[PDB]
């Protein structure tokens, strides 16, 4: 993996075009995340 | 070391989480070529993983940051798609799980739409959809998504489309 941007500890992409987007995040470390939950799901197709 | 334990459809956690899902669902610029058509999800099953190793890891780099910042975690929780969440919840994230061709560079990516982390359950850019019908709009396959406590800290704030 790639090093945070000097003196951070992540990356936030915000969205600029998109007005309905909400944000993304990147981590450097896999330290930084610790997976919660487990969700099983189907998409379901529009009526 | 990691055991999953289920959580009940009456249970406010599996509620939580649940609204969590279906709530930050939105359209997609590629008109649902990556992750499907769809406006909302069918949730099958909600489990907790639990992990003491991974989870005092996880702990660990939280205080290392909490001290590098003012004592502030930034902590959120974020979904997270992936062909490799099989291997996430036993043995934690790693470079292994990084996206190397990220517009950020090559880290591990998280997404407060959980439709946004959809499109990756398959592969980058949905791969070739579903491993039973080659479908990235497949109906009837079942899809996971993990939903993942993050330390950011202090964040570097792009501005992107
Ligand atoms: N791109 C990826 C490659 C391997 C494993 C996971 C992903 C992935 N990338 C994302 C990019 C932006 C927002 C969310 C994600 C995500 O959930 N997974
Ligand atoms: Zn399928």
């Amino acid at each position: 993996m790639a090093h945070s941007p000097p003196g951070h500890h992540s990356v936030t992409g915000r969205p600029s075009v998109n007005g309905l987007a909400l944000a993304e995040y990147v981590i450097y470390r896999g330290e930084q995340a610790y997976p919660e939950y487990l969700i099983t799901y189907q998409i379901m197709r529009p009526e | 070391g990691t055991i999953l334990i289920d959580l009940s459809p009456d249970d406010k956690e599996f509620q939580s989480v649940e609204e969590e899902m279906q709530s930050t669902v939105r359209e997609h610029r590629d008109g649902g070529h990556a992750g499907g058509i769809f406006n909302r999800y069918n949730i099958l099953k909600i489990q907790k993983v639990c992990n003491k190793k991974l989870w005092e890891r996880y702990t660990h780099r939280r205080k290392e940051v909490s001290e590098e910042n003012h004592n502030h975690a930034n902590e959120r929780m974020l979904f997270h798609g992936s062909p490799f969440v099989n291997a996430i919840i036993h043995k934690g994230f790693d470079e292994r799980h990084a996206y190397i061709g990220g517009m950020f560079g090559a880290g591990i990516y998280f997404a407060e739409n959980s439709s946004k982390s959809n499109q990756y359950v398959y592969g980058i850019g949905g791969g070739t959809g579903c491993p039973v019908h080659k479908d990235r709009s497949c109906y009837i396959c079942h899809r996971q998504l993990l939903f993942c406590r993050v330390t950011l800290g202090k964040s570097f704030l792009q501005f992107s489309a």
